[PDB]
């Protein structure tokens, strides 16, 4: 993506919307590939794209940061003098970047830098998602399940819970922390340099309670071991946000791993056959444009059953 | 074709063999020599030199005269440089490799150590095909480039194209040839005859072999085209080869000949050409050449983005309204947003199929019908989402209604209880144990 | 003067005052005499195409005298004798004067320049000070500046600058780097420098009478290069300095500006001549067809000389001669000319240089490419050095262990990796073999038999390792008279050829 980004000379004026999805592309690869050196990248087109398109959408602390990669870097004679006219200019730019567009860690509520290493938060230890057609940061966590709950019947048990947690006015846990909620709110912001530390645990919920419970903690052990669920709060849970990952289909049982989206409004696509997380929007636009899954490189669902002998 | 007659001219009937015999192993063969024809008789056997007789058919008397030819062995072709204490350690190693005595032999090279002696030894130990004397002589060479291909070539399975890596980094091109036809090896022989130059018999010996490298060959035959400037065998090349839509435009851009991009696409007319061309008029400010190369390349987002950077908002309606792109009518609803145009923006969302933004934005300002209408085509998320909202809207049976046509039944049916209907909710429980049924029809 | 031989034409703007001081912008035309200041514009901005008369906008005056105007496109400096001051030239209802620039010491600006957008400022207690002309602030100062400054120079973008300074010094400077760079071979009594628009590498120093020809060089291998280009005839007999390449100038004419090697000579009856540097200008007179080969080798150092490789690599391929092969690839491979050396030495006939210049050419890591041209070229101390420096000093530890001197390596080994002490120390045991010590042989095995013991993940590299060295010390054991513990682990010890050779 990035390189089909930069060898096509780039338009002076050109559309936002295309401009924050190379920053994002470019922010997501450095931020994963880091230094590995494999074979097929260069580690110089990353870094002039994103210091230009950073350089187009302010972001001065990350074109500070990637020029000065550069500048450690050799490239050709033609974009050395850009390069330090652009570094000199930027100098006198405020810092502090500018807000609205560093990703949101969940499970965190706090803000952290474009380049935080291997695409994870300094809050925690959590493995970020991104929808691959945009390279968005998706609102998505990942918790486990008890080894003696098995996954078939976990299915129709969820399924009843959701059912029987609509008209019964007895006793159920998600109507009252959604009205415990609604009563308490507790909003805090606080200002930093780089960071900012988002006080939002007005949900008071038993998932988000055993969350910052398990975050405490993992900061007290200073190290990374992920949340196991109990029946409760599995009872708790609901259908529609489960976004679980099946591998079924190459290996019978190897592993399953289960994610639940914060942010119910936003819908999420995920693709079994390559297991990729897609927005509707632009998943429903690419299926439209081309009935081929873009990762996967399969048929839609939509249409018939291509696979037939001829194709075979 | 013809590849034994013609050779014969040069070539006897002679062959030396070369024998060490003693009582422990008996006899082994040492080396093979071929003579020429020009060689007529041996004459006699010494350890440097080797003599024999040649025919003078130049000479114009009756009598041809005989000449003596002097020779070097096969391990002592090179070395020009002082020979009087290296033929007993020469000989000495010749002789335990003959037994593969390796500690005697090291001990017997120990004593002097050269870095041309080193290379023969390595150069012997190729021809007897031994592999650890071998990189033992390569690390004595102190030449840090062999030991490089060594690293990078030892991740191998088959040993002969190890053995054929070392004869290219030793100097002898045909023995690597013979080694890598011995071993049935290809792509290797493949790469070094296009390293070394002849590209025309690397094309040939790919597709009458491989045939699947064809494509990198015929890149690489093009690429080097381009080194010698030669741009007409350069973008002919591009087309045999796999890709050519962006290496001719750059190489034409590096070169700068506008004309001849000029010529080539439009005696190429391709979409993806035009808009090359297009987005490179634009970049130099030729609005209306963009334009037009755009409109033959078919791209409205392209003259929706232009006419909204201008503010012709009219021409951009207008094709937008003949044409019906989505993309179009998004772009144009992404700028009715800034422009305060939000029925027709929620129009637009509508008809290129993104559901969710329009509904939402309708959601908020307050319209009914249309939403309903929307998510009644829209996906499964689309319909629970409007739904729920229509839940915490005023009116609830709109709502129950649209789960009755949503994709959760089950909803329906709570709904039934709560509402404590009974028509509509026994049509849902008709509904319900229709789905039961076909629940349990798929497998049991 | 934009065509080649001749000279568009000219357009008339009328005065009344005759002025000193004459100063040329993209758009406006500024005459000063003393105390009295005149602007000039063409049309209204935006694009010229028809060109009117002179049109007087304002009439400036001045307390002091104008010492030196500037005019780049849209602001403009006037200089009085002590005090710099600002102005725009397309308004004139603003009433906002410009921010007056220097400080509480209201000293003369010893040094001015204008760029594109940014204005740079050198007082006489030697600092400079970088201003941006829409934000109004010093982005760059550097105070120090070595002892006191004289004169400068700045690109016609303020990407480089060149500072002359007291006994005839010069220094170069970066804003970027903040880091000066002494400058050697230099006239003291040069007046003014010009930049190449062509490239910013070259650029000319003018002497009273002769004229130099300088280059940056910043792909050089562990070095900036800066040095005056020389002349020579010698067929590469002779890589050392000599004396410098000058251009003869005529009494009394100054060259106006230099670029795309061409310099504007301005001689008197008014003529423009372009003539050319005595170093592109035999570049300019060979044609190729057929010519000479005194005059082919004399244009192919001059290409190398001024690093033209694509007429260099033209000129090796017109003569088949190996050694110039060998030269020039060795000079492009020295000059980080990758094609160029690969296609040289493939002219030349070897495969074992392109096998490594292919794999070169896939890394695109600056210290790793670096030393490996180092390692491949020269010396081998200094490739390690710059592979310590790289992030893989791994590939520092391997080519060290390449080179077998095993005094270095196993200190290094220690230093950053540790973890790889067995390996290297199997490959001492056969040096230790080698040099006839056994009793040596016997701890250096043990140690590693322990060390690779101690680590139980991988057993297969470790159990190779184990029955190499257990080969080893059998054999040693055998040769230093430790018959039973020998063969006992020739006993255990699987693989057959390795049995038959010890027993060999
Ligand atoms: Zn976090
Ligand atoms: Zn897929």
């Amino acid at each position: 993506k990035v390189q089909s980004f930069v060898d096509e000379p780039f338009l002076p004026l050109s559309g936002h919307a295309y401009m924050l999805n190379i920053f994002n592309a470019a922010r997501f690869a450095i931020n994963k590939l880091g230094n590995r050196q494999l074979y097929g990248v260069q580690h110089s087109y990353l870094y002039y794209s994103l210091g230009k398109v950073s350089k187009q959408l302010e972001g001065y602390k990350t074109a500070r940061i990637c020029y000065e990669k550069l500048a450690s870097y050799k490239i050709p004679t033609e974009w050395s003098e850009e390069i330090e006219l652009s570094t000199l200019l930027i100098r006198s730019k405020p810092y502090s970047d500018q807000e609205s567009l560093l990703p949101i860690c969940n499970r965190c509520y706090n803000q952290n830098p474009a380049l935080t290493e291997g695409n994870r938060c300094s809050s925690c230890m959590h493995q970020f998602q991104n929808c691959f057609i945009s390279f968005e940061n998706l609102p998505l966590v990942e918790f486990k399940l008890d080894p003696k709950i098995t996954h078939k019947r976990f299915i129709e048990l969820i399924n009843s819970d959701k059912s029987k947690t609509q008209p019964n006015k007895k006793k159920k846990k998600a109507n009252d922390g959604w009205q415990e909620s609604h009563q308490g709110d507790q909003q805090v912001l606080t200002f930093n340099n780089s960071p900012q530390k988002g006080g939002n645990d007005n949900e008071s919920s038993p998932f988000l309670d055993k969350l910052n419970e398990v975050f405490e903690i993992q900061q007290t052990t200073q190290e990374y071991i992920p949340v196991t669920l109990d029946e409760n709060i599995v009872s708790s849970l609901s259908i529609d946000e489960v976004y679980w990952v099946d591998y079924t289909k190459y290996c019978y049982t190897a592993e399953i791993k289960y994610y639940k989206s914060m942010l119910t409004d936003i819908p999420l696509k995920n693709c079994q056959e390559c297991g990729t997380f897609y927005i509707l929007d632009e998943y429903e636009f690419e299926i439209s444009k081309t009935q081929k899954c873009p990762f996967c490189r399969s048929v839609d669902e939509r249409a018939g059953p291509q696979k037939d002998v001829f194709d075979f | 074709s013809r590849n034994e007659d013609d050779d014969e001219k040069d070539k006897s009937n002679l062959e030396f063999y070369t024998f060490f015999v003693t009582s422990e192993n008996g006899i082994r063969k040492q080396d093979q020599y071929q003579l020429e024809s020009s060689i007529e008789a041996v004459f006699a056997i010494d350890i440097p030199k080797l003599y024999f007789i040649k025919r003078n058919k130049k000479t114009n008397s009756s009598g041809q005269n005989y000449k003596i030819v002097e020779k070097y062995l096969n391990d002592f072709v090179g070395l020009e440089k002082i020979d009087n204490q290296i033929k007993e350690a020469i000989m000495n190693f010749s002789f335990y490799l003959t037994m593969d005595n390796l500690d005697e032999a090291y001990k017997s090279v120990k004593q002097i150590q050269n870095p041309s002696i080193w290379e023969k030894m390595a150069s012997m130990c190729v021809k007897t095909k031994r592999i650890d004397v071998a990189e033992i002589c390569l690390g004595n060479m102190r030449f840090a480039r062999g030991s490089k291909a060594i690293r990078e070539q030892k991740k191998e399975p088959e040993l002969d194209a190890q053995l054929a890596m070392v004869a290219i980094q030793l100097n002898m091109k045909d023995e690597a040839v013979k080694l890598y036809e011995q071993s049935k090896r290809y792509d290797l022989y493949n790469k070094m005859l296009q390293a070394e130059g002849n590209w025309e018999k690397a094309i040939q010996i790919s597709e009458n072999h491989d045939r699947i490298n064809l494509k990198n060959t015929y890149y690489r035959t093009a690429q080097m085209y381009e080194v010698s400037n030669n741009y007409e065998q350069a973008i002919l090349y591009y087309e045999k080869s796999g890709t050519h839509v962006k290496e001719v435009p750059r190489m034409l851009l590096e070169a700068g000949q506008t004309e001849q991009l000029e010529r080539y696409i439009i005696d190429k007319n391709e979409k993806p050409l035009f808009k090359w061309w297009a987005q490179y008029l634009e970049s130099n400010y030729r609005i209306e050449l963009a334009v037009k190369f755009y409109r033959q390349s078919e791209d409205y987002d392209q003259m929706v983005r232009l006419f909204l950077t201008k503010n012709d908002v009219q021409t951009a309606s207008s094709i937008c309204s003949e044409t019906n792109n989505s993309a179009a009518c998004y772009i144009l609803a992404k700028y009715l947003e800034m422009n305060g145009q939000i029925p027709e923006a929620i129009q637009y969302y509508w008809k290129s199929q993104h559901y969710t933004q329009a509904v939402r934005l309708a959601r908020e300002k307050g319209m009914d019908n249309e939403v309903m209408s929307i998510s009644l085509q829209g996906p499964n998320q689309v319909k629970l989402q409007s739904a729920a909202y229509f839940e915490e809207k005023g009116f609830k049976q709109k709502a129950v209604e649209l789960y009755k046509k949503g994709g959760n039944l089950i909803k329906a049916y709570n709904l039934a209880q709560e509402e404590k209907l009974y028509d509509e909710a026994k049509q849902i429980a008709r509904q319900i144990e229709q789905e039961e049924d076909q629940r349990n029809k798929k497998r049991d | 003067t934009s065509r080649i031989n001749q000279i568009q034409n000219v357009s008339s703007i009328n005065l009344e005052t005759e002025p000193g001081f004459l100063s040329l912008g993209l758009y406006h035309l500024a005459a000063g005499i003393n105390n009295n200041v005149w602007y000039y514009l063409w049309l209204d901005q935006k694009r010229n195409g028809i060109i009117k008369g002179g049109e007087m906008i304002q009439k400036r005056d001045y307390l002091g005298s104008v010492k030196d105007i500037r005019l780049n496109e849209f602001w403009a400096a006037v200089l009085t004798d002590g005090k710099c001051i600002l102005h725009t030239i397309q308004p004139n209802n603003n009433v906002k004067d410009q921010k007056f620039p220097q400080i509480e010491t209201d000293k003369a600006i010893s040094g001015i320049g204008l760029t594109n957008d940014f204005l740079i400022m050198l007082d006489s207690s030697g600092k400079i000070r970088y201003y941006h002309l829409e934000d109004q602030q010093f982005v760059v100062e550097y105070k120090p500046a070595d002892c006191q400054l004289v004169k400068i120079y700045p690109n016609f973008s303020g990407t480089r600058v060149v500072c002359f300074d007291n006994k005839g010094s010069a220094y170069l400077f970066e804003p970027a780097q903040e880091q000066f760079y002494p400058l050697e071979h230099f006239p003291q009594r040069a007046e003014k420098v010009l930049w190449d628009q062509k490239d910013p590498n070259l650029f000319a120093v003018l002497q009273n009478d002769t004229l130099i020809t300088f280059i940056i060089n910043k792909n050089n291998i562990n070095g900036t290069l800066i040095q005056p280009v020389k002349e020579l005839l010698a067929i590469e007999d002779i890589k050392n300095p000599g004396p410098p390449v000058q251009t003869i100038l005529d009494r009394g004419v100054k060259p106006l500006t230099l670029s795309n090697g061409l310099l504007k000579c301005f001689t008197p009856s008014g003529s423009i001549n372009g003539q050319n540097l005595t170093s592109h200008s035999y570049l300019g007179s060979y044609k190729g067809r057929d010519d000479t080969d005194q005059g082919h080798y004399r244009f192919f150092l001059q290409n190398l000389q001024l690093h033209k490789y694509n007429n260099c690599l033209i000129a090796a391929q017109f003569l088949h001669n190996a050694v110039l092969y060998k030269e020039l690839g060795r000079k492009a491979l020295e000059f980080v000319d990758l094609d160029v050396a690969l296609k040289s030495y493939q002219l030349a006939g070897s495969l074992s240089m392109v096998m490594t210049i292919q794999s070169f050419q896939h890394i695109n890591e600056k210290n790793i490419i670096y030393g490996n041209i180092a390692m491949i070229l020269g010396q081998y101390d200094l490739a390690q050095e710059l592979f310590l420096k790289s992030s893989q000093p791994i590939l520092a530890l391997e080519m060290r262990s390449d080179i077998q001197d095993y005094l270095t390596a196993l200190n290094l080994a220690k230093s950053i990796a540790p973890q790889e002490e067995p390996f290297i120390c199997r490959r001492l045991a056969f040096q230790i073999e080698n040099q006839g010590n056994n009793q040596e042989a016997r701890k250096l095995y043990e140690r590693a038999v322990l060390n690779k013991d101690d680590r139980p993940s991988d057993r297969s590299k470790i159990d190779n390792h184990n029955q190499l060295c257990f080969a080893g010390i059998s054999r040693t054991s055998i040769k230093l008279g430790d018959i039973q513990r020998g063969v006992t682990i020739a006993k255990e010890l699987i693989d057959n050829n390795i049995v038959i050779e010890i027993a060999v």
